[PDB]
């Protein structure tokens, strides 16, 4: 006795597999032990675990390994597996481990896998397996772990799986499930840590029973159909560290009791119908992220959120927050991700936003924000979007904040900020969306505007800019869009608009821009929307322009002289030269 | 949001070397922050600029989706196959500029159902088939290139079609009419 | 491509 033909075994394996790569090369017949062959683990010399993760072995799962009679962990992960489970998988009654994710397996599951009493981790994710989970599965003895994520599966929900006691995860996310209700069952789950029951079609309330796992540590039940008020009993998983409710049709109010959760720190129960003011309570909890965003939520938001320490995410945008945000907000916190955007926020934004230095993300767009922008954020170079459109914020950009480096989009549109844009311009390497719309800004456009190549879209429409564009301007080919309408700007075009090769839309209406149009105009490849109206633009139309396909052209109101081109004589031209005096065409109604 | 999913869909069906479609995060609430998308007072797109951005690969039906656009400029770039049908349910758009490409296949006849659409340049393609008379029926329609492509049969000269020139139907391999030099049989 | 159980990353 004690003796075994497990490399026999293992070669068998290999001939059944078809291995492209040769990464089985390593298993040479010839050789007395295989304990040394790649993938291959002995803990005497008899095989208790086989790796071929990631090993392109394409072919059936091979039941002849279940003759390995020390195997106790099997991985076929990330492989080209494909067939039916073999109910034959049975045999290998001493595994204990068995993962096969990312195999092409398809068909129905086998009953037979319960067989297997010493199974602790099950992971079939990544398979085409089908149907209801088998009723055998709730007499799983030993089974800690059951995957089955990305699957096929069409059943409903198993009560019977409420029966798995030893279970400590749950993962059945991401199957196209009957839509069926929580069993109330799985509330006997004592052990579990993992409920993972994301896109699995649930309908129905969240039973009061989910409450006794205070072994709980993540629950997701996000992206499902779940209605009805979140459970009070939720406070009772005293370990519960993540609870995940996003995109349900849950209704009511956010739990007071949820502050209870002392291990609570990321709660997203965003995309709901949830009504009424959000706790103190659970701001009172030191919060990792707190996401209630796109809800019917309102009230202010608890000034206790800014005590926490562990906060890098708050997105509550698109609710109807009344009041202001609290002082020590992002003084006391990491701070990476703010979203109060859509809200009805007000008073002046909190000075120590960025006091960590770890900002990434500044969102507070269509809200009552009024004051000037915190000092403090001029320093904070970890910026890269700043969205501050649509409040009543007034008074001069600090200087540091124009030139932050990783800012990428800029949008101070909509308020009544006023004053002159920096030289600091230049240091902002990343800006490629500068939108200043419907501000009472004053000033000449900076020079070290043209620094910034990278920067493709230019909108000032509505300010009292006033003077000569900038040479510089001229040198940003990437510029896809400038909006300039609506300024006091002076000046001449240069022929250098040769440059704006990649210039989708220019736009320089009610301006006080006069001399002739450059004949470069022509040798903008992309331009196809221009407005040169409300101006005092002089001289002969280039012949270029009709060269140009325009899908918006407007010339009107300015002191353009000459005979209109041929092609510009079409009706599509009508009120693209209205107001030039000095415009003599073929349309009705011009000279 | 759904409009964004839609370009969303584009941008892994097209192939972009350069990157021009990066701002293209589905995760942002809406398209329009997007370089390349232009949205109107109610965030909802009504331009896509895409000319001359080096890309190849193929349309999706899914561009249907976008009411609003009123102008879709994918020209001078090497995308091939054919022109999705659902490009009729985009009921304001105003111009269709696919010219310098390489598509292919039929002119579909849902765009007659672009009923304010004013510029059509499909010139430069390998475009093939009749020209649907369900396009002089826009009224609207003032622009139309349909040149250096392979089409055939009658070329329409009622409705919007009326006023259109020879250019309009150029170097097309057979198409009869009283706009080109040999009769309609 | 298989996700990951955490927050949803919704951002204006
Ligand atoms: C964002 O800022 C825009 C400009 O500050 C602002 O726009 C404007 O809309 C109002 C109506 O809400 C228009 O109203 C009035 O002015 C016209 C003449 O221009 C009159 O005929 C009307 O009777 C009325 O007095 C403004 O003209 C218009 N201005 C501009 C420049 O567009 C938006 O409403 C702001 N949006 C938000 C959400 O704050
Ligand atoms: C699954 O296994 C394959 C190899 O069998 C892995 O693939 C390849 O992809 C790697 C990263 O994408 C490259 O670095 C390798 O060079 C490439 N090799 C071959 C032979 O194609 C694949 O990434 C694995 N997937 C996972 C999730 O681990
Ligand atoms: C499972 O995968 C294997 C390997 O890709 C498939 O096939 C084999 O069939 C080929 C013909 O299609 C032969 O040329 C191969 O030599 C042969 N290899 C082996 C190891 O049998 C097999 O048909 C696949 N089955 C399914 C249902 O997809
Ligand atoms: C079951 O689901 C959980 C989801 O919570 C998976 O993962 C987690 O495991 C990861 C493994 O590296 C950790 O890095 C994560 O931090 C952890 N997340 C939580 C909230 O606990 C787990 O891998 C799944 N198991 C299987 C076999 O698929
Ligand atoms: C040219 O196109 C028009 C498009 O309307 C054709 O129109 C007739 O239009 C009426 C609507 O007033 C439709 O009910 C008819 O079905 C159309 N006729 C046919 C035969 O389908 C018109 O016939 C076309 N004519 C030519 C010469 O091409
Ligand atoms: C419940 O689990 C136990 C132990 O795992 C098992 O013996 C029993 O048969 C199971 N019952 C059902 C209905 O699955
Ligand atoms: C610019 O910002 C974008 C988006 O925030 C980011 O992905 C990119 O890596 C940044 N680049 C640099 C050079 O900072
Ligand atoms: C040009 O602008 C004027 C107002 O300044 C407007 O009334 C006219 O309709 C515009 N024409 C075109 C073609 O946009």
């Amino acid at each position: 006795s004690m003796d075994n033909q497990d490399g026999f075994i293992l070669q068998q394996v290999k001939l059944s597999l078809d291995d492209p790569d040769s990464y089985l090369s390593s298993w040479n017949s010839n050789d007395a032990s295989p304990c040394r062959w790649s993938g291959v683990s002995c803990a005497f010399s008899s095989v208790t675990s086989v790796d071929l993760s990631s090993a392109n072995l394409a072919g059936p799962f091979p039941s002849v390994i279940c003759r390995l009679s020390n195997l106790a962990h099997l991985s076929l992960y990330n492989n080209s597996i494909n067939s039916t489970l073999p109910l034959n998988i049975a045999a290998c009654k001493s595994l204990q481990t068995l993962d096969l994710s990312q195999n092409l397996l398809t068909g129905e599951l086998p009953q037979t896998l319960a067989d297997i009493p010493t199974l602790v981790h099950l992971d079939l994710t990544g398979n085409n397996f089908s149907g209801d989970i088998p009723a055998s599965f709730g007499k799983f003895e030993n089974l800690e772990v059951l995957s089955l994520v990305y699957n096929l599966l069409d059943g409903t929900i198993p009560p019977f799986l409420g029966n798995i006691s030893t279970l400590k995860m749950l993962n059945l996310s991401y199957n196209p499930f009957s839509p069926s209700r929580i069993p109330p069952e799985f509330g006997n789950l004592t052990n579990l840590e993992v409920m993972w029951l994301t896109e699995c079609h649930l309908v129905g309330q969240i039973p009061d029973s989910l409450g006794q796992l205070s072994k709980l540590v993540d629950l997701d039940l996000a992206l499902n159909d779940l209605v009805g008020h979140i459970p009070p009993s939720l406070g009772g998983l005293t370990n519960v560290v993540q609870i995940e409710l996003y995109n349900n049709s849950l209704t009511g109010e956010i739990p007071p009791e949820l502050g209870n959760l002392k291990s609570l720190r990321l709660l997203d129960a965003s995309m709901n119908q949830l009504t009424g003011k959000i706790p103190d309570e659970l701001c009172r909890v030191p919060l990792e992220s707190l996401n209630l965003y796109e809800n019917n939520l309102e009230g202010e938001l608890p000034a206790s959120i800014a005590l926490s320490p562990n906060l890098y995410e708050i997105r509550i945008f698109g609710n109807r927050l009344t009041g202001g945000l609290p002082k020590d907000l992002g003084l006391n916190s990491p701070l990476r991700w703010l979203d109060v955007s859509e809200n009805e926020f007000s008073g002046d934004l909190p000075a120590d936003l960025c006091a960590k230095g770890e900002l990434e993300e500044l969102l507070i767009i269509h809200n009552s924000f009024s004051g000037v922008i915190p000092e403090s954020l001029a320093d904070c170079r970890s910026l890269t979007r700043i969205r501050l459109a649509y409040n009543r914020f007034s008074g001069s950009v600090p200087t540091g904040f124009w030139g932050l480096p990783h800012v990428n989009l800029l949008e101070l549109v909509n308020n009544s900020f006023s004053g002159e844009i920096s030289k600091s311009i230049g240091g902002a390497s990343n800006l490629s969306l500068l939108i200043l719309s419907n501000n009472e800004f004053t000033g000449s456009l900076p020079e070290e505007i043209g620094s910034l190549d990278n920067l493709n879209q230019l909108s000032a429409s509505g300010n009292k800019f006033s003077g000569s564009l900038p040479d510089s301007l001229m040198s940003l080919g990437e510029l896809g869009t400038l909006d300039l309408h609506g300024n006091q700007f002076s000046g001449e075009l240069t022929s250098g608009i040769k440059s704006w090769k990649k210039l989708n839309e220019l736009n320089l209406a009610d301006n006080e821009f006069t001399g002739k149009i450059p004949d470069e105009i022509g040798s903008l490849s992309v331009l196809n929307y221009l407005d040169l109206s409300g101006n005092m633009f002089s001289g002969k139309i280039p012949v270029s322009l009709q060269s140009l396909k325009l899908n918006q052209l407007n010339l009107s109101y300015n002191r353009l002289s000459g005979d209109l081109p041929p092609s510009l004589a079409k009706d599509m031209y009508k009120n693209s030269f209205i107001g030039n005096p000095g415009l003599c065409g073929d349309i009705k109604g011009l000279c | 949001n759904l409009e964004g999913d839609a370009l969303h869909t584009l941008r892994v069906t097209l192939v972009d070397p350069n990157n021009v479609l990066q701002s293209w995060d589905p995760t942002l609430v809406n398209p329009c922050t997007w370089f390349h998308v232009t949205c109107n007072n109610e965030n909802s797109v009504i331009r896509v600029d895409l000319g001359n951005a080096e890309l190849s690969g193929h349309l999706v039906p899914e561009l249907g989706v976008l009411k609003n656009l009123q102008y879709l400029e994918l020209y001078s770039n090497n995308i091939t196959g054919p022109i999705p049908s659902n490009l009729g349910n985009l009921t304001n758009l105003v111009s269709l500029d696919l010219y310098l490409n390489s598509f292919s296949g039929p002119i579909p006849e849902s765009l007659g159902k672009l009923s304010k659409l004013r510029f059509l340049r499909l010139n430069n393609n390998s475009l093939t088939g009749s020209i649907p008379m369900s396009l002089t029926n826009i009224t609207t329609l003032q622009v139309l290139d349909l040149s250096n492509n392979r089409l055939s049969g009658s070329v329409p000269d009622n409705g919007s079609f009326s006023l259109f020139t020879p250019i309009s139907f150029a170097n097309n391999l057979d198409l009869c009419g009283p706009v080109t030099s040999h009769p309609c049989p | 491509p298989v996700p990951t159980s955490g927050p949803s990353r919704k951002h204006n």
